[PDB]
């Protein structure tokens, strides 16, 4: 489909002599040209070698005139590529692949493989599985369950006190953890070089039974129940079974497997495995067939429940009222209305069996070049792949894998085989991770340094960077740019539609997958440390635990003005624009420091309404300019404060110590979005901002990364955006953005950051802090997409954060553990800095400066589509170049485009027809465009275009645009231009617009021929200028520009100039020649000689 | 020609902020002494609406034109520095776009650098907005002659991201790298350099457009200053102090703000005005630092004028200062002598 061998020469030409490099692309397009469909690994190979011939080409030969064409020709080749894989459409090898690596399966995912086996009877059931893997899992968890038990009674005497860092015991449980594993790989080593060969159970076994206090006969139960269990559920074995070919991949695969537990990483390889040796579809057990379109096509959307959470009520409904699922529970969809429910009912009721309740697709249109994956939150997972056997993609993602574990090892595996403490292995790991850095792959170091935590510690990800949905990116990446083992590369939203699942086929949002959604991050971290120590002795052991009292202690406002004031050394620096309402919820010490202190930060943009006691809410703002508390009524301002465009909500109080608690102050979510509506009713008569925002403030408060419509936060701005819309006037619904802080942090007279912990006073955790305030993001309605999104955290902040823990581990004076939980800390902050440049994340500017340079890239780009499918008719229907097309004439003709051509030599006019109505929009935005300029020149004297100048802003934009537009038009060149000549095109439109009559009336061939020869050879300057370089004198008169026209006929003495100057315009202009003034002078002379005869 | 548009943006950049209303061009023409054309010293010379004034400079031009408000701004620029081609206009706000020069015949070999210096910028940088630095896709390296440090005004300079088939775009800046800090707004990044010189708070900033929006750009840039060079983004990121660049006064408005306490008019291209210009028929002066509202007596280039307290508005007629009695001409002008008030001859 790609240009031939021709063309290209009149394509690239240069003054250089024809390089071998560039006779190497040519000789590779024509050998692509010349090939069969058949074999698409090969006709894909061919065009991934075309590809790094033009890269070679272009690198050697940097200031080559060709690369302009052959950068044309590569991005044609981006474009040649998807239509390749295009071509296949054969069924997809009907089987089903299910993994579950190590342990036993449970009833639960038995029950979700049971819908897609009975729903899709066609496709067989591959649940794959290990014959000497079952008893990883009980390692991993006796393992992990020791090593806590042993890092509790370590810090025995500190866990005690309310305010300790959990990050200290994952340290202490992470040693633990990684001497057993080494204790463990120690025993596999020396068992495995045995005669003959024992299973892998048969090692993990002797060390539970010898170490763990397990009973033989217990696992080989076990082991034969999951073998059992496995088989009558379609098990399919990978020992048993011709998947391990590959030295290098069983590697891999053992190197989770047994070496870190991390069944995930397993799963992802052995999926990978499958999906090459045999062919079909693999989904995770989370996954559920996909519901039909049309059974559910009315509309029972409530508008106030995320699109997510509304696929969650049609499974939970689905599964609710018809039982397919055991234990499906409905703790989200039986709490909305009775009718929606019965209509769900009558829905339901109304269809036949299970083969029609849910959609099952057989139409899966895949090509051997091409795997699909599912999507979520706009980027890949693989959650649910579809590929051939040995698909060439798929072989794109094991090389993939299989390259990023070649790195990791070639790092780690010096740093693991010397024989050193957790703490110091991993020191040498990240020093030869850095040491080994490069710009290409320093956000791949950064995900992969904590791969021995992966699982254990909070914040660890590196399977998402190995072989999780990185490797699937990094691998549509290689394919869409014919590249190889890129790494952190990634691709367009807009490029990877192509390779989506089947929407149709996928039911993402399952009860299973939310559940699992759920990352093991600090929040997390800190609700299991809390089940460890109650688990352990005994005791909440919470921070609400101290001395939490219910108390009504009015503001202080000498202690306010007295030492919250004086003592502030929190600067701003930001825009101060805005009104803080610091509704303090709670009459407790805890809160009512942390509302001093925030007012303290900014006291004079800053009103406090406590509501410790219920009908005495004041505000208690600052007096102006003055050292006195001013107190107004509930939610009142100072009214100074009316032009403030941004409101700062910030609720203090206690949440409760639940992950995902739910209940924040003592307020569910609805009762505290009633509370802000009589927020927003009271503060409707004082201000009426542009952004929204809500800064929820208190202990168990996160702002979770996963999950967001499942967190208060997330329930909380979803139920107040009717009422923040409506009382608030002119604040759309994306500006309201809600975040959750957990520390109030303050900077002490000596610069150290300090939180006020619920123990009172001013703790200096140092990790705490600098973690609380880098976990923190504010979540926000996007009504482009209904969903809400995060927005980006502030990057110079994180950085800040990173400098503050260099320079801090700088210091000798802190400990091993800490300094090792702050370098994990930097780690962590500076991968979510990449992550915002890696998953695109990051919005663009969007103001009057930004959107005349991203209106101009957008019509750069329909100008380049245009000129494609415009190419496109000049290759059907002959018609190739030198049949200028005309813009001007485009008749629709009842849905069948007729568009005429213009011949160079002759005026022949051909109406050739097109169905593609896009020629008529760009035909009608060149016609206003033209428009705009022609009224721009009010009128013209002997062909010298005379300009209107207009000083109005409007007018000046205006011309200016069309102007760019039609010179970006009239001097355009590229790949497709010699064949189209669109550029050549527009520029006759534009001289026939301006120079004579419209396009539309110039169909007399005789005098167009002598109009394309005169638009082709001078060039015409619809730019705004007022002197086009000439140095001369400028005289606008009233509007008209007429300086140069003055110049040039004083200078030309051009007749015909000097007739329309006194007549269009109406100027007389002096000619003070010499031999004019003598002309003039003999004139009067013989005049006067002859009139005073008398004959 | 060169040497008179050399003095005239001499006169501009000595002026105190009249440098945009019609009347600086009469305060330039008797500068200039443009009534020794004549012959007479008492001609009084009309700014009309349509006024045209095209400086020739070294390399290239600007022309000013006045507006509907009897205002004085560029209307159109161009310069060439034989390798990047500079041009501003008055309909994409007044931003200096540079790109490279694209040579005609493009059979030759086409240059790759792309080259921006302050030099030109003398005198109208008033009157400029922002510096878009618009590489193509040849353009590999990029200068940024930051060491000019006889202005005023520093435009931003935005380089935009450009879709390139070079592996690496190089941005040279001819400073050192111990005065830049960084910043990101978006997905553009900010480099600001903050310097003392000859006491002068000079602030330059440069941002990089969209450079943030995905890793095949954010690691295409490498940054190299005079004394550290092969720089990436990155490195900036995690070595460079980092501050917050967003601010209040560089938002988007088409009228009066009261920002904080200051109030501040932004023109029709939303920038804010700087100096003594006219707005509704009325004239105001903006502190040509902080470009807000004064109000009281300013000493404008040795004239005094008078700015209502709560209006901003300029006096023109006889007034009444503290009891005291002052007299202003329709420019606003303090006077001296014996003028008419309503109460007499004083
Ligand atoms: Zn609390």
């Amino acid at each position: 489909s790609l240009i031939s061998k021709e063309e290209l020469i009149k394509l690239a030409y240069s003054i250089r002599p024809r390089e071998n490099e560039y006779k190497t692309i040519l000789t590779n397009l024509d050998e692509y040209n010349k090939l069969t469909t058949n074999n698409n690994e090969n006709k894909y190979l061919q065009l991934k070698k075309l590809n790094e011939s033009i890269d070679v080409f272009m690198n050697k030969y940097k200031n080559s005139s060709r690369n302009r064409a052959l950068s044309n020709l590569k991005k044609d080749i981006l474009k040649e590529v998807i239509l390749i894989k295009n071509s296949n459409t054969s069924p997809v090898e009907k089987n089903l692949h299910f993994v579950w690596i190590g342990g036993e399966v449970s009833d639960i995912a038995l029950e979700y493989i049971k819908q897609w086996a009975d729903i899709n009877a066609e496709y067989n059931i591959k649940l794959w599985y290990d014959s000497e893997a079952f008893l990883v899992n009980t390692l991993k968890k006796a393992i992990v369950e020791s090593s806590t038990t042993e890092a509790l009674q370590l810090l025995e005497e500190e866990i005690q006190n309310p305010q300790f860092d959990n990050m200290k015991f994952y340290k202490k449980r992470m040693e633990f953890i990684y001497d057993r594993q080494k204790r463990f790989i120690n025993y596999y080593k020396s068992q495995i070089n045995k005669p003959t060969v024992p299973t892998i159970d048969d090692i993990i076994k002797s060390h539970l039974v010898s170490e763990y206090n397990r009973d033989e006969t217990l696992l080989e139960s076990y082991r034969t129940n999951s073998l059992r269990k496995i088989n009558s559920n379609h098990g399919i074995d990978i020992r048993a079974n011709s998947l391990f070919t590959e030295q290098e991949l069983l590697n891999i695969y053992s190197q989770e497997l047994l070496n870190r537990g991390n069944l995930a990483a397993a799963s992802d390889i052995v999926r990978l495995l499958a999906l090459k040796n045999f062919g079909g579809v693999y989904l995770d057990v989370d996954m559920l067939p996909g519901i039909h379109s049309d059974l559910f096509k009315t509309i029972p959307r409530p508008s106030s429940i995320g699109l997510d959470r509304w696929e969650m009520i049609k499974l939970e409904a689905i599964m609710k009222y018809k039982k397919y699922i055991n234990n499906y529970t409905s703790e989200n969809f039986d709490k909305l209305d009775q009718q929606l429910k019965d209509n769900f009912k009558l829905i339901i009721e109304s269809k036949s069996e299970k083969s029609e309740i849910f959609s099952k697709l057989e139409n899966l249109n895949v090509s051997d070049l091409e795997i699909k994956i599912a999507f979520a939150l706009g980027s890949v997972i693989n959650q649910a792949l579809i590929s051939k056997q040995g698909s060439y993609l798929t072989n794109l993602v094991i090389e993939q894998v299989k390259n990023r574990y070649q790195f990791l090892n070639q790092h780690l595996n010096p740093a693991i085989e010397s024989d050193n403490n957790f703490t110091d292995t991993t020191k040498i790991f990240h020093d030869s991770l850095f040491n080994s850095a490069t710009a290409e792959n320093s956000m791949f170091l950064t995900k992969i340094a904590p791969y021995l935590q992966v699982g254990f510690m909070p914040e660890a990800r590196s399977t998402i960077s190995l072989s999780g949905p990185g490797a699937y990116a990094s691998a549509y990446y290689d394919f869409i740019n014919l590249q190889e083992n890129t790494i952190e590369k990634t691709l367009k939203a807009s490029d990877l539609i192509e390779f989506k699942f089947p929407e149709n086929n996928l039911s993402q949002l399952t009860e299973q997958e939310i559940n699992s959604l759920w990352s093991f991050d600090q929040a997390s971290a800190k609700y299991q440390f809390e089940k460890y120590v109650r688990d352990y002795t005994g005791g909440s052991l919470s921070e609400d635990n101290g001395v939490d009292f219910n108390k009504n202690t009015a503001l202080d406002k000498n202690y306010l003005l007295n030492n919250k004031i004086p003592s502030n050394n929190v600067e701003e620096a930001g825009s101060k624009n805005y009104v803080h309402y610091i509704i303090q919820l709670q009459g407790d010490d805890i809160s009512y420091e942390a509302t001093c202190n925030l007012f303290s930060k900014n006291p004079k943009n800053s009103i406090i309404i406590q509501r410790n006691m219920n009908e005495s809410a004041k505000s208690y703002f600052l007096s102006d300019d003055g050292e006195s508390i001013l107190e107004l009524n509930k939610y009142r301002i100072p009214e100074r404060l009316k032009n403030k465009e941004k409101v700062k909500v910030t609720f203090i109080g206690h949440g409760k110590d639940e992950f995902n608690t739910s209940e924040f102050a003592r307020l569910s979510v609805d009762s505290l979005s009633n509370e802000i509506s009589s927020f927003l009713d009271t503060i409707k008569l004082d201000i009426s901002p542009k952004n929204v925002e809500v800064n929820l403030l208190g202990c168990n408060m996160f702002s979770y990364d996963f999950n967001v419509e499942e967190t208060y936060p997330g329930k909380l701005l979803l139920s107040i955006m009717d009422k923040i819309t409506s009382t608030l006037p002119d604040v759309n619904k994306d500006s309201i953005t809600i975040g959750a802080n957990q520390y109030e942090v303050r900077i002490n007279s000596e610069g150290r950051k300090e939180l006020l912990a619920h123990s009172g006073k001013w703790i200096n955790k140092e990790e705490a802090i600098m973690s609380d305030l880098s976990s923190k993001e504010y979540i926000f309605f996007d009504s482009i997409d209904n969903k809400l999104k995060a927005k980006s955290k502030n990057i110079p902040g994180l950085a800040s954060i990173s400098e503050d823990i260099k320079t801090l581990l700088l210091d000798a004076s802190v400990s091993p553990d800490t300094k090792f939980i702050l370098n994990n800390l930097k780690l962590n902050i500076e991968s979510s800095i990449g992550d915002y440049i890696y998953y695109e994340k990051l919005e663009p500017v969007k103001n009057i400066i930004h959107n005349s340079i991203d209106d101009l890239i957008d019509e750069f780009n329909l100008l380049e589509n245009v000129s494609d499918e415009l190419y496109e008719l000049k290759k059907l229907n002959n018609l190739d170049e030198k049949y200028l097309i005309s813009f001007e004439d485009i008749s629709k003709n009842n849905s069948t485009y007729s568009v005429r051509f213009i011949n160079k030599s002759n005026g022949e006019s051909v109406y050739v027809e097109t169905e593609k109505e896009i020629f008529s929009k760009y035909s009608e935005h060149i016609t206003k465009e033209i428009s705009t300029i022609k009224n721009s020149i009010i009128t013209d004297v002997n062909g010298n275009l005379l300009d209107n100048i207009q000083l109005d802003h409007t007018s000046q934009v205006n011309t200016l645009n069309a102007a760019f537009f039609i010179q970006s038009l009239i001097d355009y060149s590229s790949n497709k231009d010699v064949l189209n000549d669109l550029s050549t095109s527009v520029k006759v439109q534009l001289y026939a617009q301006l120079f004579s009559t419209g396009l539309n009336t110039i169909y007399d061939s005789i005098q167009l021929v002598n109009l394309i020869s005169n638009a082709v050879n001078d060039t015409i300057n619809v730019l705004p200028t007022i002197t086009e370089g000439i140095p001369i004198v400028s005289t606008i008169l009233d509007g008209i520009n007429l300086g140069a026209a003055i110049k040039e006929l004083l200078d030309e003495h051009d007749p015909l100039l000097k007739k329309e100057l006194e007549a269009k315009v109406g100027v007389l202009a002096i000619n003070m020649s010499l031999s004019i003034a003598a002309t003039v002078a003999s004139i009067v002379g013989i005049g006067a000689e002859v009139t005073i005869f008398l004959l | 020609n060169e040497s008179v548009y050399s003095s005239y943006l001499d006169f501009v950049k000595n002026s105190d902020g009249h440098h945009n209303t019609s009347n600086f061009m009469n305060l330039f023409l008797n500068n200039i002494s443009f009534w020794k054309l004549f012959g007479f010293e008492n001609i009084n010379f009309v700014i009309d609406k349509y006024f045209t004034l095209v400086g020739k400079t070294n390399l290239g031009y600007v022309e000013f034109i006045c507006d509907n408000n009897k205002n004085i701004d560029i209307y159109f620029g161009e310069w060439k520095t034989s390798s990047s081609k500079s041009t501003i206009f008055s309909g994409n706000g007044r931003n200096v776009v540079v790109e490279p020069i694209y040579n005609p015949d493009t059979g030759e070999d086409i240059s790759t650098s792309l080259d921006f210096s302050y030099e030109p910028l003398y005198g109208i940088d008033r009157y400029i907005n922002k510096v878009l630095i618009a590489p193509d896709l040849y353009t590999s390296l990029i200068n940024i002659n930051t060491n000019y440090y006889s202005n005023e005004y520093y435009p931003e300079i935005i380089v935009l991201n450009p879709n390139t088939f070079h592996k690496k775009v190089n941005i040279n800046l001819d400073s050192s790298s111990f005065e830049y800090k960084w910043s990101t707004e978006g997905s553009d990044f900010i480099l600001v350099r903050y310097l003392e010189e000859s006491n002068k708070k000079i602030l330059q900033k440069i941002r990089i457009k969209g450079i943030l929006s995905n890793t095949q750009s954010f690691n295409k840039m490498s940054i190299d200053f005079k004394d550290i060079k092969k720089l990436s983004l990155g490195y900036i990121m995690s070595n460079f102090k980092s501050f917050n660049s967003e601010n209040e006064l560089d938002r988007d408005h088409l009228g009066f703000k009261i920002i904080d306490n200051k109030t501040y008019y932004y023109d029709e291209d939303s920038k804010l005005v700087k100096g003594l210009i006219n707005i509704n028929n009325s004239l105001f002066y903006f502190d040509p630092i902080e470009s807000n509202l004064v109000t009281g007596w300013q000493t404008i280039n040795g004239k005094k004028y008078y700015f209502d307290i709560n209006t901003g508005a300029a006096s023109t007629s006889y007034k009444i200062i503290n009891g005291k009695h002052f007299y202003f001409n329709n420019n606003g002008v303090m006077q001296l002598g014996v003028f008419k008030g309503p109460d007499g001859f004083e």
